[PDB]
């Protein structure tokens, strides 16, 4: 009817209008990098991972912003897009920490795995590192700043979904910092999430800390029981121990969150 | 048929007739050089007219991009889907080594809030919001004594100029950013949002300011639109080159005997521009090491170069430089000319958003390295890693202050080189 | 009135103020014309 | 020095008294007018910059009133002030210098200006006078690079500068007068110093020009 085509690859897709680039490249099964975009937030566009050539044209769009246009051939594994990639990932571990020993996010990581997989096998950075202060926001969440790779998908989850409007960006440059400049509580029914949608070990679980790896870790799909609503969750089992929960996907439940008594 | 020579522009052929300051800026002076005349019957003509004037100059955005504005304004020129409709004004100025918006707004404020109201009505616009850096106080109090002026006579306001149009033009001040110079950033600073620029698509003509069509303009480009209307644009193409047609203010600065504003007809030779007016180089032109002509966003170029050059948006491309703000920077073979290009990185540093990855942390990257470049403490295999560092930075970021601050750096590495290899040996022999 | 280019006649802002811009500003509201509304007091309502 | 994160002072709380006074709430007024009806938040960068110059700087309160006053999330305000430069979360003097060090202001020896400073104020950049009188900043690009080299004292330019003159402009400061903004040369503003190249004949008057129709 009103749907349009466009190519990945050389493949017709037949898109709604106002679909994505990213969007697109899903229907044929490719999962474009990504660190910003997450599909229950709002779109932010500034990591720059998702860059991905379009034939005939000279440069690099946005794949998470970009609405696809009809005829568009989109080539996600180009050696400029393929450069592209490997350009932005030097620049996010320029002065990422060396923590991943220490760093709970360690084996479920997509800095690590889209590192590995996307990016170079080593470093041509030869200066020194920044480092950040650790910021308090409650019992809950842990902070270890240095690691943020400045994603603003915590920004937008505590306004968009939480409702609250507490978390932001002070300063600018790379002294940029995500926080609350004053000393505040990111207390909430929804705080946890911020753990998940992180992609690194900015922010992690306090009572989790240090306990397991993920690799581990025995996945069982279970229900929640604190309330009503029957969040669908895993409990992750180590030696016949219970080490943490995690939301487990349903659409018409509770998306992909739950509360922090659940967790 | 043909003109292959340019510049020596007369003065009654200039736009800006009280750049220097030498006469009344207010509305009784100005309405004597020329200013607030028959605007009437520009407005009447109507919209289609006004952008198809615009078109024949060929005139081009004075911002750095240089885009054709009479195509640009004609985004705007289409049916209102009940959203309001606005025209910003870029009055930012943060470019280094860029002083022309200064003048206009000081000194002859009445032709920018009469460009306001004819560049408004070709695009439909029920106001402008001229966005002036906050450093620029004096100058901003000096536009709102004009626009309360304007108001006071009907020139803007209800009915203005007994066209039938409603106009209304307000003046936001910034407080501190070069990247608020970006048409998009400059939009969320008004908004009250940190100044960090949006990517495209949309575009400000379908969303924009407050969520509504808009248009985004720098002073210069705004401030000829009433001249262009009532001499016409023939005349404004009768000067400069066939697609850089214009007469185009010059800032000339650095190491040169009478730094000075000066406008002067586009495709003007480099030399002439700068020997004539400027006084020439301290030294004379066999001390001239290199020349930034569009500002610290623009490749440099040496003298080489500087000899033949024309100052038009084409052949500086051609050069591997760029028109930009049309700011030139001099520097002599006295010069430390890596010091100087360093600085430059440290202020685009400083001056990055922090929104997107590769200026967030490249921009930072470049000015690390050099500055160890300055002291020599590099081998000369980084300054190809250099290269590659600032080849993805550009293309890859969000706006172009990034780009800006990626071809300062292959500017330097491309003319200088020997410059660069020379003091790392010599560090090296010192650490010894 | 004859022709004079030997001046500077840019010398009110010498005597301007602190509270200068805004107050002019203030003096403009009069002038102006009725803002457009979204419909809703703020995007948070 | 450069931080982005608060930390309660005595001085520096959110009970901190600051309110904007009678006067300058009907300028606030008029700065909320200016824009449209459902986007107040667009008066928070005005709105800030008028508690600085009121107060002369920004407390933590002050950030908070402006929010309350817009309906604006505190954080929104926060932003705000630590993204733009001229907004001072920390107190500074009567009187702020800023020196422009970037290049062109760098070629034309901007750096005596600011050895002339350091010597005759007996501070470093960054630091406050004992008296609190004055306080050096280096910052980028002004706007007025033909003009160079040149510093801003409050909201006004003084230009073309030589290190005898930014002394007297500091003296003039020390002792109750305010000195003359404008280019210390033998000049006005951007002319060509010499003597003006263009510009020079009179300028044409009304209707000259014009086209056909119009
Ligand atoms: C970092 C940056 C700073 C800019 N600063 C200015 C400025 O100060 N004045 C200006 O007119 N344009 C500036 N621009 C260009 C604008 O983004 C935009 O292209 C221009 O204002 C459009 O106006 P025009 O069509 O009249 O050229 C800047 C762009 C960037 C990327
Ligand atoms: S966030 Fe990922 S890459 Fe960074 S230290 Fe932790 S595990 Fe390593
Ligand atoms: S703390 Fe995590 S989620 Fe928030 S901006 Fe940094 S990396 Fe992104
Ligand atoms: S390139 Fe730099 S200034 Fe532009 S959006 Fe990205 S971080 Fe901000
Ligand atoms: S996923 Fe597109 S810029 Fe981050
Ligand atoms: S470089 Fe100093 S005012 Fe522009
Ligand atoms: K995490």
């Amino acid at each position: 009817s009103n749907l349009i085509e466009v190519f990945v690859d050389g493949q017709s897709v037949m898109v709604e209008p106002g679909t994505t680039v990213l969007q697109a490249c899903e229907k044929v099964g490719m999962q474009i990098p990504r660190f910003c975009y997450h599909e229950r937030l709002s779109v932010a566009g500034n990591c720059r991972m998702c860059l991905v050539e379009i034939e005939k044209a000279p440069k690099v769009v946005a794949a998470c912003a970009m609405p696809v246009m009809k005829g568009w051939n989109i080539l996600t594994n180009s050696e400029k897009t393929k450069k592209a990639r490997e350009g932005v990932m030097e620049f996010l571990l320029a002065n990422h920490p060396l923590d991943c020993p220490i760093c709970d996010q360690g084996g479920e990581c997509d800095l690590q795995d889209q590192s590995m997989m996307f990016g170079s096998d080593r470093s041509r950075f030869l200066e020194g590192k920044r480092a950040v202060e650790d910021k308090n926001i409650g019992p809950l969440v842990k902070t270890i700043m240095t690691r943020c790779i400045q994603c603003t998908r915590c920004i937008r989850f505590a306004s968009e979904i939480a409702g609250v409007d507490d978390l932001g960006t002070t300063g600018r440059g790379n002294d940029m910092q995500v926080g609350t400049y004053i000393e505040k509580m990111f207390m909430s029914e929804l705080s946890g999430n911020i753990i998940d949608i992180c992609p690194v070990g900015a922010l992690t679980s306090k009572p989790y800390a240090f306990t397991a790896r993920p690799w581990e870790t025995r996945k069982t799909e279970s229900i929640d029981v604190m309330d009503a609503v029957g969040s669908n969750i895993v409990v992750s089992t180590r030696t016949g121990e219970v080490m943490r929960i995690l939301p487990r996907m349903h659409e018409d439940i509770n998306e992909e969150w739950i509360s922090d008594k659940t967790r | 048929p043909k003109k292959t020579s340019f510049g020596s522009l007369k003065d009654e052929d200039r736009i800006f007739t009280n750049l220097y300051g030498r006469h009344d800026w207010r509305l009784k002076g100005a309405q004597s050089r020329g200013d607030w005349y028959k605007t009437k019957e520009i407005l009447l003509k109507g919209p289609d007219w006004i952008l198809g004037e615009v078109k024949t100059s060929g005139l081009r955005g004075r911002g750095g991009a240089g885009f054709p504005t009479g195509l640009k304004w004609s985004f705007m020129n289409k049916p209102s889907d009940g959203r309001p409709k606005y025209l910003v004004v870029n009055a930012d100025e943060g470019e280094p080594g860029t002083c022309k918006d200064r003048e206009i707004i000081r000194h002859d404020p009445h032709k920018l809030v009469e460009g306001c109201l004819v560049g408004g009505r070709a695009m439909g616009a029920r106001a402008a919001y001229i966005y002036i850096r906050g450093e620029f106080y004096n100058e901003a109090s000096n536009l709102q004594v004009a626009i309360r002026e304007a108001y006071e006579a009907g020139l803007i306001g209800k009915n203005a100029c007994g066209s039938g149009y409603d106009f209304d033009v307000f003046v936001v001040r910034g407080a501190g950013a070069y990247i608020c110079g970006e048409e998009t950033a400059l939009i969320e600073s008004i908004e009250g949002k940190q100044g960090k620029p949006r990517l495209k698509p949309p575009f400000p003509a379908d969303v924009g300011v407050f969520g509504c069509p808009t248009t985004v303009a720098n002073v210069e480009t705004v401030a000829v639109s009433p001249t262009i209307c009532r001499r016409g644009g023939a005349w404004f193409a009768s000067f400069g080159r066939e697609r850089n047609s214009g007469t185009k203010l010059f800032n000339i600065s650095g190491h040169v005997n009478n730094p000075c504003t000066v406008e002067e007809e586009m495709s003007v030779p480099l030399k002439e521009l700068i020997e004539k007016h400027a006084g020439g180089v301290t030294g004379g032109w066999d001390n001239l090491l290199a020349v930034i002509p569009g500002g610290s966003s623009t490749p440099l170029i040496p003298k080489s170069v500087c000899e033949t050059v024309l100052m038009d948006f084409d052949a500086l491309i051609q050069a591997q430089t760029g028109l930009g703000t049309a700011a030139v920077i001099v520097m002599d073979r006295s010069t430390d000319i890596v010091k100087a290009i360093a600085r430059l990185i440290e202020f685009y540093k400083h001056e990055s958003c922090g929104q997107c990855t590769p200026c967030r942390e490249g921009v930072d990257w470049m000015n690390k390295v050099m500055a160890r470049f300055v002291r020599g403490d590099a081998r000369p295999a980084e300054i190809d890693s250099l290269w590659e560092i600032s080849k993805q930075i550009e293309g890859h970021t969000i706006c172009a202050l990034g780009d800006g601050a990626a071809w300062p750096v292959q500017g330097l590495i491309r003319h200088f080189r020997p410059e660069l290899e020379e003091r790392m040996q010599q560090f090296a022999q010192q650490h010894q | 009135e004859p022709f004079d280019n030997t001046t500077y006649k840019n010398l009110q802002h010498h005597d301007y103020s602190t509270y200068t811009f805004l107050d002019l500003n203030l003096d403009l509201s009069k002038f102006r014309m009725p803002q457009p509304s979204s419909g809703r007091e703020s995007p948070r309502h | 020095g450069a931080l982005f994160v608060h930390r309660d002072t005595p001085e520096n709380n959110p009970e901190t008294p600051f309110d904007f006074t009678p006067e300058n709430y009907k300028r606030i007024e008029a700065i909320v007018k200016n824009y449209p009806e459902g986007h107040k938040a667009a008066a928070v960068l005005p709105v800030l910059d008028l508690a600085q110059r009121q107060n002369g700087w920004l407390p933590i309160s002050a950030m908070n009133k402006v929010a309350e006053i817009l309906q604006v999330p505190p954080m929104r305000v926060y932003e705000v002030a630590t993204f733009y430069t001229m907004y001072n979360r920390k107190p500074v003097g009567k009187y702020h210098i800023q020196v422009c060090t970037t290049t062109p202001c760098m070629l034309r020896n901007s750096d005596s200006i600011l050895e002339a400073i350091q010597k005759k104020l007996g501070i470093k950049v960054g630091e406050t006078t004992p008296d609190k009188l004055f306080t050096l900043i280096e910052v980028e690009c002004l706007g007025a690079c033909v003009n160079a080299p040149m510093v801003q004292i409050n909201d006004n330019y003084y230009e073309d500068l030589t290190p005898k003159d930014i002394e007297e402009i500091i003296d003039e400061l020390k002792a109750g007068k305010i000195p003359k903004p404008g280019p210390r040369s033998g000049r006005f503003s951007c002319e060509p110093a010499g003597g003006l190249t263009s510009l020079t004949e009179p300028p044409k008057g009304p209707g000259f020009g014009v086209q056909a129709g119009l």
